[PDB]
């Protein structure tokens, strides 16, 4: 039991022991990118691999070659924090060593000169955060892992629907990792077709010709040979005794001097046995059977030297004579069987327009590029570049592997291109399936579904960068002069840099990290998508791939997926799931040898698990771990049934491994319907952090794992004791075993303070430890937002009662006591970034000056001399954040305005007011101000003050490091000096700096003191350089966009609490929108007088079958029971004995759980602190499928002193009278999603207008009107409302005249409309008339 | 059928809404067809009383 | 054209790419004109450039009319006449004539 | 038109128009230079292609705009689209004077009104407020008026109540399907940013409260105000135009209130006594003397208009309960006591409203509906209905039924190993017995759950329909149905693998017990295909209405 666990321990129900604990949840994101950028001294995926493919690059035949040496990543320009503020991308420079060789002319190869050009810079590639996110422009982005179709060959059906003749079809598809697709497909006539990519259908055999295969070798490859001998006269024949199966006799058939079968008797097991054992090789046949038989090879007439018959031609009784009289002894024919071996390939040649290699190559080139003339070099070259080119074609390793695996080969690795053997083997195999032998795979299987991710995907983009530069690189080496230009002048940056930037910046898989919530983060980083490039689309597929598959077990979470346009197109990764070595998905299992359950874990992929018989997560074994029952529920191949004691090969690792991190956090999940569970885990991620991180009172036990694995919390690097605790930083003095010999040290954790999230929530860290407290490595040091003492608190649990309350809960609506908003517990803190840009216009530059036309001092109050609001001024709607003014000269005012200025004597300025002002209605406190300035414009007063301030704070910050570091280092010098020459009181008197002189007698302690010196001076010097850069980074003129002179970004911290309209939901899929905020007086109370926080409507419970929410309520109440109880014995100050006794009782509960507990704990200080943490409530862990049971819940309620029913009598706070029937009251953990009503609420009277179509458009954020649709028009059309409809699409929107003519009438008090014609339609007239169409409005 | 019968509509402005626009305008522009409005769909388009 | 070329050697040579005033020294001219030259050189962006969501939401749909006059003003214009015309009948017939004149 | 940062943006037509011009002009030049035929011919083809690209691009090669891969949009594509015109296609033109926000309940509301947030009404009626402010002279001029509401001086709030009073607003929900998808309401000023919506309408809108948002529209012209009030008003449509039945039928909470209200147990406080009229019946109940459900004779006066347009009166001693007696206070005039003398489930409570409409007319029916809701919520709140885990009663005989059906499969299994029955025959056989088993468990727990409350009045024993919480919901018509209940207590179903081939080993557990790993994993497919099917069935429906409204 650990140190942050001694503070609070969660009572864990559940029986099943955890054999393996949840690994790092970010594994995938971090491992993948780590493989991408790294020096890998071999072809393993990475920047190294993508380089070695296109390298080395030679010029065109000119024997001027440029090869590739190695690469390096320069230090980041800005670190993550600095990179975020400025807006740059978090990135490192890519420096690659290149070697240019030139062959003499003409040479047996050797170099005149070779210049080794050291590390030319191409692009800066972004870097991944310690948490696995990217910062593109000051903004965190996640790249979702992708799930696509695995490279290889796949044989499909496309049964049913085709041709409406039934009959099914069978098609094969070779999907390489890079390069064109090779498709094979049949037809109703059993003619084999081929199409490259999705292109024109083509007869299959044309590739064999393009592979230089003439008709004879085509017949020789796919068909067997029936050898015919003309011996004596007229036709004997070679007989394989097995060939006669599934066919009926064509003539009197007799051999071996015994007639086995006559004509008309079908060939069964009898006929074949006789021939095989009697060894019958040759029989005599009649001349008419070859009337249908196709001749195998060519046969010509020796005398006339003229062609008797071409290969693949049907012989006749007359044709046999003309080749018989020519002296032909042998005629080879085909073996054809309509069941076993179909005469398919043969019929394709008759549809083949080609003959020779060039013909096929031409017909291919003209298929791929029609409209253009074929050429010998063109037809030959194109075909050689498709599947046979090392550049333009790769299946990579997995493609070759699955390729080989599906073809039943031995080698799992082979050429990365296609070979004549490769294509042919596939064709042979496809025909075998059509013959009834073999089966088709299915795309939906997770053995054929591969998972990519950032490391791999970025590598593909970098390859594209190298190819688009490759065309360029060869091009320059064509004309290059001898030793003047170098391997720099050629290679640019932007081509490569723009390739990678184009990916991280707007690819469909790179999205703003949905960060309001640690669970939201962690569930985003583990996410799969079948969308995007190389994936399917919402419109294409197709319910089979969306559906949950039997292979999803233990790999993909069944219940965490979106409920929108793409369902089952996203999913989430399971808890224990892992990417296979080759890139598949494998999950943990336990090896069961004979009848014993072994604790060796074995990770099995989708195909590996197939053959094994796997036991169940819930099964009872004991002692040595023999299955208690002689039969146990198990799943073997795609199906589940009872299995014998010793059959099972493996067993499930945990009861959880089927679900995902999201679903594993829903208590009593086994009790919730899958729809509501989905919805629950979908909404649990939208929970905005709260003001007071609470803790879930009812839980699972993953919350510890989610908090730490997500970087939101601050975990101890090394164990030790806390030296200093501030709300700002935390310094840990390391234990000696964990400490490095050199430099001594302390690990200093700089906490994140109040700052803006992506969702405009507040992300702020708080210290969870106290001065001088022991912490061991891997202990929770500080909570992040929505984390409590190392657990994950996404909201605050509260007292809830189920009962209709005067309709205020009508549908799902929620009725909340005022106690909640007063306790400010569901209050939430939002941080908004407002900006003010000073641009340059043709009329002049814009000024940030505090001189604003027509404004009083109350406006200028909140502003300094420079025009920027002071830090800390609390502001509301309309207040001026940044004074800004834009030039507009000589206004050309009108007579009555001119009279106006004359009367009131105001000098109308040549400058217009652009100042940034607080949006209407949002109100908060200013927590920060930033000023970015173009290089060369003079910083105004305030901007200089800030820059000077940032400097002093930087100096203070760095020095604080050095002071604590120095003491920590000198503190080790003091101790080593004491080991051999201790003078304790003597030593600490004299100045500490004058210590480095003292040496020591012969020992390593002389070299240890020696060591600390070395590292000390570096600290002296590393600090210096660190300070300088920091200073320079402040003073360096910040880079802006074209046209912008300066930018002021103001940061407001708005604190919103709760009001009618916010969306709130429990973890069980029960949404709700707070309806009324009720006084505590009207709140239902129990006999003891304690009111209830929230009153839920029970009607939501039966229809939506989320039953977990009720147990959670009941059990919740019980948890709170143990708290109140503890709160009483602690307020009684009974003593450690009475307290300890009661707590021990709680953690056992009735029998057969797995928790264990004390009294090993130090009986006073350790035990008493824990009790203080339980008085709010006793945290309970209900494992997902191992969770608690009614009796344990009911039993825990007995210790609570609270009823088993979970229901009590409640009294209306209004009439004070009782409530008939008992009502269920308890404690439910409840989330506030951020759908907050003062986000959703919008209203517009008359706003801006789109120019192109005069239509309401929000430009000020006074939003364009609500969009009025076709269906809404019908609603008006069903009603008689003509005038409502006319005004809707004419004066209220589109009539640019009528709208103003209307407005004037509204103030005049005349409700009318002088409608006119809508400008949308008025434009349609010109668009039609802009074409050759005369469209007029006739009559009158 | 419902989808085939809706195809035939006297007003071409109505037909140009939900049908294939290019074909409707051409096929109408040659005959010099004169839309009298009278229908609902078209009156919504031109923005007068249904 | 000269500017693209200069950015090339200096692109990898400087390791990131030359500052707005770097090519300025490389170029003959006043070198602050780089900014001016750089503005007019950009090609206009298609107003039909599909933005976000792909929802036929197009860039041009977001371009508001700044030459329009919001009705809350046009209304005060129709009023400002009625205001000034009244206060001018409250004066002597010559002061109205003289002020309507100036 | 220019943009920020000094960059420009333009329509694609310019690039197209420009081209046609260049080429045209070049051709004009090539005539005076007497170029050879081969060129002017080529120039003519290029001009022909260029004009085509301008008018309708895509009937040739599809020319692409300059420096941008994406093809430049031509004039035919400006008109064209998805589908037909964008102008009239959904959506459909943005409209001024509108807004939206999350919606909430507001049961205090009468059926003809709705809660409107203070700020929303301020920004919406802004031109009206200006005009009313300068009509009474509280603001010198419109400009000063603008500053006043921008200053939000307290004085404007009273002026807004004037401009709000008789002035309907249109409320709409997202999938507007039938004409009731838009209804007119009278504004009620509400502190707060949420829209309050009369509960009885939540059925017509299909508006749950799970965070759905609604849009508001202000009817500006006088004709629009009167269209909203006499056509689109809430009170003018209480009956579905699809079928003549009322669509304002009290929904769920209310009918559990009225069901629990008019219901009777066998022995309760006040049993057997008699009262002069409903007034002193409530006096008995509210004081705690009589139970809501106890059998009682009370004098009632009912009315029948069975004369010629004329109301007859009749008084009698009706045998009833206390709740039905209390409820009678609402029922206007000519309805008989027979309509309220029953248990009042959700089915009867709508036909109640229907008859009231078809007899007394509209006006009495509206105010009636209001009263029913108010009393429904109130008494439902008194009832203290709740749901506990012990409210769902599993049959005592369940485990035994499963075993017997578990014995049958092993009978049929022995028959298949011994070849007595074929494999295909096996699948169907086992599926039937498991299916039959489900009916058995369903109809065991239904019997036990429904009547097993067995209670005593003065005499020995007796048993009536259960007062158990979850049952009252389903019997009343409030929520839940025997099918959904069957999943809670009795075993739930036999799920179906993606293939559709229902698995021969059903889900033997239920939600009151736990589902183990396999059962849940198998349950997943039904949910996802359900969501997918419905999410797709959503799409099928919309297209269908489309085809329908186009042809009509
Ligand atoms: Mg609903
Ligand atoms: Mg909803």
């Amino acid at each position: 039991y650990s140190y942050t666990e001694k503070k609070r321990i969660r009572k864990d129900f559940g029986k099943r022991p955890q054999v393996l604990d949840v690994p790092y949840l970010l594994s995938i994101q971090l491992d993948s990118f780590q493989k991408f950028i790294e020096q890998d001294p071999e072809g393993q995926y990475g920047l190294e691999a993508a380089f070695r493919s296109v390298f080395p690059i030679q010029s065109y035949s000119g024997n001027s070659e440029l090869q590739y040496v190695s690469y390096r990543l320069g230090e980041p320009v800005f670190d993550v924090q600095e990179c975020q503020i400025r807006g740059v991308t978090y990135s490192a420079p890519l420096r690659v060593k290149l070697r240019l060789v030139i062959y003499e002319r003409e040479a047996p190869e050797g170099t005149v000169k070779d210049i080794k050009e050291q590390e030319v810079y191409m692009g800066e590639i972004p870097l991944m955060t310690d948490n696995g996110t990217f910062v593109i422009n000051g903004t965190e982005r996640v790249i979702v892992s992708q799930l696509h179709r695995s490279p290889g060959v796949f044989f499909d059906s496309d049964k049913g629907k085709t041709h409406s003749s039934g009959k099914v079809l069978y098609n094969a598809r070779i999907i390489p990792y890079r390069g064109s697709w090779l498709d094979f497909e049949f037809d109703p006539k059993d003619n084999l077709f081929v199409r490259i990519d999705r292109r024109r259908k083509l007869p299959a055999t044309i590739i064999l010709r393009a592979l230089n295969y003439t008709t004879e070798q085509i017949l020789d490859l796919f068909f067997e040979k029936v050898i015919f001998e003309i011996r004596d006269n007229k036709l004997q024949m070679e007989l394989v005794p097995e060939r006669l199966r599934g066919e009926t006799a064509s003539f009197d058939i007799e051999a071996n001097g015994k007639v086995y079968v006559e004509k008309g008797r079908r060939i069964t097991a009898r006929h074949i046995r006789q021939l095989e054992k009697d060894d019958v090789k040759l029989i005599e046949v009649p001349v008419e059977y070859i009337a249908g038989k196709v001749v195998a090879k060519d046969y010509i007439d020796e005398s006339t030297g003229e062609l008797i018959c071409a290969a693949n031609m049907e012989l006749s009784l007359d044709l046999l004579a003309k080749l018989s009289q020519s002296g032909h002894k042998r005629i080879e024919t085909l073996f054809t069987n309509d069941l076993d071996h179909g005469p398919y390939i043969s019929e394709t040649l008759r549809v083949d327009p080609t003959n020779d290699r060039l013909s096929a190559l031409v017909e291919i080139y003209r298929m791929m590029r029609p409209g253009e003339p074929p050429t010998r070099e063109a037809a030959e070259s194109l075909f050689e570049n498709l599947f046979f080119s090392e550049d333009r074609y790769d299946l990579s390793a997995v493609g070759r592997m699955k390729f080989n695996r599906s073809l039943l080969r031995e080698e799992i690795e082979g050429s990365g291109i296609l070979s004549k053997d490769d294509i042919i083997d596939v064709m042979k195999k496809l025909i075998d399936i059509r013959n009834g032998k073999g089966e088709v795979d299915d795309i939906d299987h997770l053995g054929n579904r591969r998972i990519r991710s950032v490391g791999e995907m970025a590598e593909n983009q970098f390859r594209v960068g190298l190819v688009r530069v490759e065309r360029a690189v060869k091009e320059r080496l064509s004309l290059g002069d001898l030793d003047t230009l170098m391997p720099q002048d050629m290679i640019n940056a932007k081509p490569i840099s723009a390739a990678v930037k184009e990916f991280f910046g707007s690819s469909q898989l790179s999205q703003f990290m949905v960060q309001n919530n640690p669970l939201s983060e962690i569930t985003h980083k583990r996410r799969i998508s079948a969308l995007g490039p190389g994936g399917l689309t919402r419109e294409r597929a197709g319910f089979e791939v969306r559906d949950v598959h039997p292979t999803h077990y233990g790999r993909v979470c069944p219940i965490e997926t979106p409920e929108g346009p793409n369902i089952g197109l996203i999913n989430s990764l399971s808890v224990y799931a892992q990417t296979n070595e080759y890139g598949f998905l494998e999950t943990p299992y336990r090896k069961v040898t004979d009848g014993v359950v072994t604790d060796e874990i074995h990770y099995l992929s989708a195909i590996e698990e197939g053959n094994y018989v796997i036991a169940q997560a819930n099964s009872n074994l004991d002692e040595e771990g023999h299955f208690v029952e002689d039969l146990v529920t198990c799943r073997s191949k795609g199906e589940s049934s009872l299995f014998s004691r010793d059959q099972v090969d493996y067993m499930d690792v945990s009861t959880q491994q089927v679900v995902s991190v999201g679903a594993s956090l829903i208590p009593f999940l086994e009790h919730d319907d899958a729809n509501r569970a989905l919805m629950g885990a979908n909404m649990q991620r939208q929970a905005v952090p709260t003001l007071r991180a609470d803790k879930p009172l009812v839980g699972t036990g993953m919350e510890r794992a989610v908090a730490v694995d997500s970087g939101v919390t601050a975990v101890a690097k090394r164990g030790g004791v806390v030296q200093y605790v501030d709300a700002s930083r935390i310094v840990i003095k390391v234990n000696e075993d964990e400490m490095y010999p050199g430099e001594a040290g302390i690990d200093i954790y700089n906490l994140t303070k109040y700052t803006r999230s992506n969702q405009n929530t507040c992300i702020n860290q708080m210290p969870c430890v106290s001065l001088g407290e022991p912490v061991e490595r891997g202990d929770v040091l500080a909570d992040g937002p929505s984390t409590d003492l190392g657990e994950l608190a996404l909201g605050q649990n509260m007292r809830v009662a189920f009962m209709p309350w005067n309709g205020y809960n009508f549908e799902d609506s929620i009725l909340v006591s005022e106690r909640v908003v007063q306790e400010d517990r569901f209050t939430t803190i939002h941080i908004q970034e407002l900006a003010c840009v000073s641009r340059d216009t043709k009329l002049g530059p814009e000024e940030i000056t505090a001189d604003i036309p027509n404004v009083g001092e109350a406006a200028l109050s909140k502003l300094d001399e420079s025009g920027i609001v002071y830090i800390g001024a609390e502001v509301t709607g309309g207040d001026i954040l940044v004074g800004k003014v834009t030039p507009k000269g000589e206004t050309q005012l009108t007579p009555e305005e001119k009279l106006l200025r004359a009367i009131f004597g105001e000098k109308a300025s040549d400058v217009k007011d652009s100042s940034l002002r607080v949006p209407n209605g949002v109100s908060g406190t200013v927590i920060d101000v930033q000023v970015f300035t173009r290089d060369g414009v003079e910083k105004d007063k305030r901007a200089l003050e800030i820059e000077e301030m940032q400097l002093k704070q930087a100096k203070k910050d760095l020095s604080e490091e050095l002071q604590i570091l120095e003491a920590g280092l000198f503190s080790r010098i003091r101790a080593v000096l004491v080991a051999g020459g201790v003078e304790a009181e003597k030593l600490d008197k004299l100045p500490r700096d004058r210590w480095l002189e003292l040496g020591l007698t012969d020992e390593e302690k002389q070299n240890q003191l020696e060591q600390l010196a070395e590292q000390y001076d570096e600290l002296k010097h590393e600090f210096e350089k660190k300070l300088e850069a920091k200073r320079r980074k402040i003073t360096q003129g910040d880079d802006l966009a074209p046209g912008v002179l300066k930018i002021v970004k103001v940061y407001l911290a708005v604190k919103r609490r709760i009001q009618p309209g916010d969306k709130m939901a429990g973890r069980h899929g029960n949404k709700g929108v707070i309806s009324k905020i009720n006084p505590i007086e009207d709140m239902p109370y129990d006999e003891n007088g304690t009111p209830v926080d929230i009153v839920l409507n029970p009607l939501g419970v039966p229809s939506r079958m989320n039953i977990g929410q009720i147990l959670e309520t009941h059990l919740g109440m019980a948890a709170k029971g143990i708290g109140d109880k503890i709160n009483a014995m602690l307020k009684q100050q009974q003593e450690v004995a009475k307290l300890r006794e009661f707590i021990q009782r709680a953690y056992d509960l009735g029998a057969d759980v797995r928790q264990k507990v004390d009294l090993s704990t130090f009986s006073d200080e350790e035990v008493m602190r824990l009790a203080e943490n339980l008085r709010k409530g006793m945290p309970i862990a209900t494992p997902v499928f191992d969770g608690a049971k009614e009796a344990e819940i009911k039993e825990l309620l007995k210790l609570g002193d609270l009823p088993t029913s979970g229901q009590i009598r409640l009294y209306d706070g209004r009439t004070g009278e009782q409530f008939e029937r008992p009502v269920t009251v308890g404690y439910m953990y409840m989330l506030k999603l951020n759908h907050l009503v003062d986000d959703k609420m919008h209203a517009r009277s008359t706003g801006s207008y789109s120019l192109v179509t005069q239509q309401p458009l929000g430009g000020k954020a006074q939003f364009g009107g609500q969009r009025f649709g076709e269906m809404e028009v019908w609603a008006l059309e069903a009603y008689g409302a003509a005038y409502t409809l006319q005004e809707m699409l004419t004066v209220k929107s589109d009539d640019v005249n009528g709208r103003t003519k209307m407005y004037k009438n509204i103030v005049d008090g005349n409700h009318q409309m002088e409608p006119g014609m809508p400008e949308s339609f008025n434009v349609l007239l010109k668009e039609i008339r802009s074409l050759g169409i005369n469209i007029e409005l006739e009559d009158e | 059928g419902i989808t085939k019968a809706s195809l035939a509509t006297e007003s071409f402005i109505s037909a140009a809404s939900f049908q294939e626009t290019t074909r409707v305008l051409t096929e109408a522009a040659v005959a010099g067809k004169r839309d009298e409005l009278r229908g609902l769909k078209e009156n919504v388009i031109v923005g007068r009383l249904i | 054209n000269k500017l693209n070329r200069i950015s090339r050697q200096m692109l990898q040579e400087m390791g990131r790419e030359p500052t707005p005033e770097e090519l300025a020294e490389r170029m003959l001219m006043p070198e602050d004109k780089i900014r001016k030259v750089l503005k007019i050189a950009k090609e206009p962006i298609s107003m039909e450039t599909p933005i976000g969501d792909d929802e036929d939401s197009h860039l041009g749909d977001f371009i508001e009319d700044t030459t329009l006059e919001l009705p809350l003003d046009s209304a005060t214009t129709e009023s400002l006449r009625a205001a000034t015309h009244d206060v001018l009948a409250g004066l002597t017939a010559r002061e109205a004539k003289v002020l309507r004149m100036r | 038109v220019p943009l920020d940062g000094g960059r420009f943006a333009t329509s694609d037509l310019n690039d197209l128009y420009r081209r046609v011009i260049n080429r045209n002009n070049r051709l004009k030049r090539l005539l005076d230079l007497a170029a050879p035929d081969i060129i002017v011919r080529n120039e003519k083809r290029m001009l022909q292609e260029a004009v085509d690209a301008l008018l309708d691009n895509g009937r040739r090669g599809r020319a692409i705009t300059g420096s941008n891969k994406r093809p430049l949009k031509s004039l035919a594509d400006m008109i064209k689209g998805k589908q037909g015109r964008f102008r009239q296609n959904l959506l459909g033109k943005r409209v001024d004077y509108s807004g939206r926000s999350v919606i909430t309940v507001g049961p205090y509301l009468r059926l003809h009104q709705c809660g409107l947030p203070k700020k929303m009404a301020l920004e919406l009626f802004k031109p009206f407020i200006y005009g009313k402010l300068e009509l009474r002279g509280l603001a010198t001029t419109i400009k000063a008026a603008k500053k006043m509401v921008e200053r939000e001086e307290a004085v404007v709030w009273d002026i807004l109540d004037e401009v709000i009073r008789e002035h309907p607003v249109l409320l709409n929900r997202a999938p507007t399907l039938h004409r009731l998808g838009i209804q007119a309401f009278e504004p009620v000023l509400i502190e707060g940013k949420a829209i309050q919506l009369h509960p009885l309408v939540c059925a017509a809108y299909n508006a749950d409260f799970d965070g759905d948002q609604m849009a508001v529209h202000v009817p500006l012209t006088l004709e629009a105000q009167l269209e909203a009030r006499a056509l689109m008003m809430s009170t003018n449509n209480i009956l579905s135009p699809a079928n003549g039945e009322p669509i304002i039928v009290p929904s769920q909470d209310v009918v559990l209130g009225l069901y629990y209200m008019t219901r009777d147990c066998v022995n309760a406080k006040g049993e057997g006594m008699v009262l002069t009229g409903p007034k002193e019946a409530e006096r008995l109940y509210r004081s705690g003397l009589a139970s809501l459900h106890a059998r009682v004779k009370v004098r009632i006066t009912e009315y029948e208009k069975d004369a010629n347009g004329e109301l007859v009166a009749k008084t009698s001693l009706k045998d009833t309960t206390v709740g039905r007696a209390i409820l009678w206070m609402i029922v206007p005039k000519g309805l008989p006591y027979s309509i309220v003398n029953q248990a009042l489930g959700k089915k009867a409570i709508s036909k109640m409203l229907n008859t009231c409409y078809r007899i007394l007319g509209l006006k009495p029916t509206v105010i009636f509906a209001d009263q029913i809701m108010y009393t429904g919520f109130a008494y439902a709140a008194r009832s203290g209905a709740s749901v506990g885990i012990d409210d769902m009663v599993i049959p005592e005989k369940k485990h035994e039924i499963i075993s017997e059906a578990e014995a049958e499969v092993a009978e049929i299994q022995e028959q298949f190993q011994s070849g007595l029955v074929t494999a295909g025959e096996r699948y169907n056989k086992v599926i039937d017995i498991w299916a039959a088993a489900n009916d058995r468990v369903s109809k065991a727990m239904m019997d036990n759950l429904q009547t097993e409350t067995v209670i005593n009045r003065d005499g020995q024993e007796e048993k009536q329909v259960s007062f158990n919480s979850i049952y009252m919901m389903a019997d009343s018509g409030a929520r839940g149905s025997a099918a959904q209940i069957r999943q809670l207590a009795g075993m739930r179903g036999l799920m179906a693998k993606p293939d559709g081939s229902i698995i021969e080993t059903p889900i033997t557990a239920n939600f009151r017990e736990g589902l183990n790993v396999l059962q849940y994993f198998i349950s997943t497919h039904g949910a996802r295909k359900g969501l997918a099917d419905t999410a797709l069935k959503t799409a099928n429906s919309g297209y269908l209405t489309r085809r329908l409204v186009d042809v009509a």
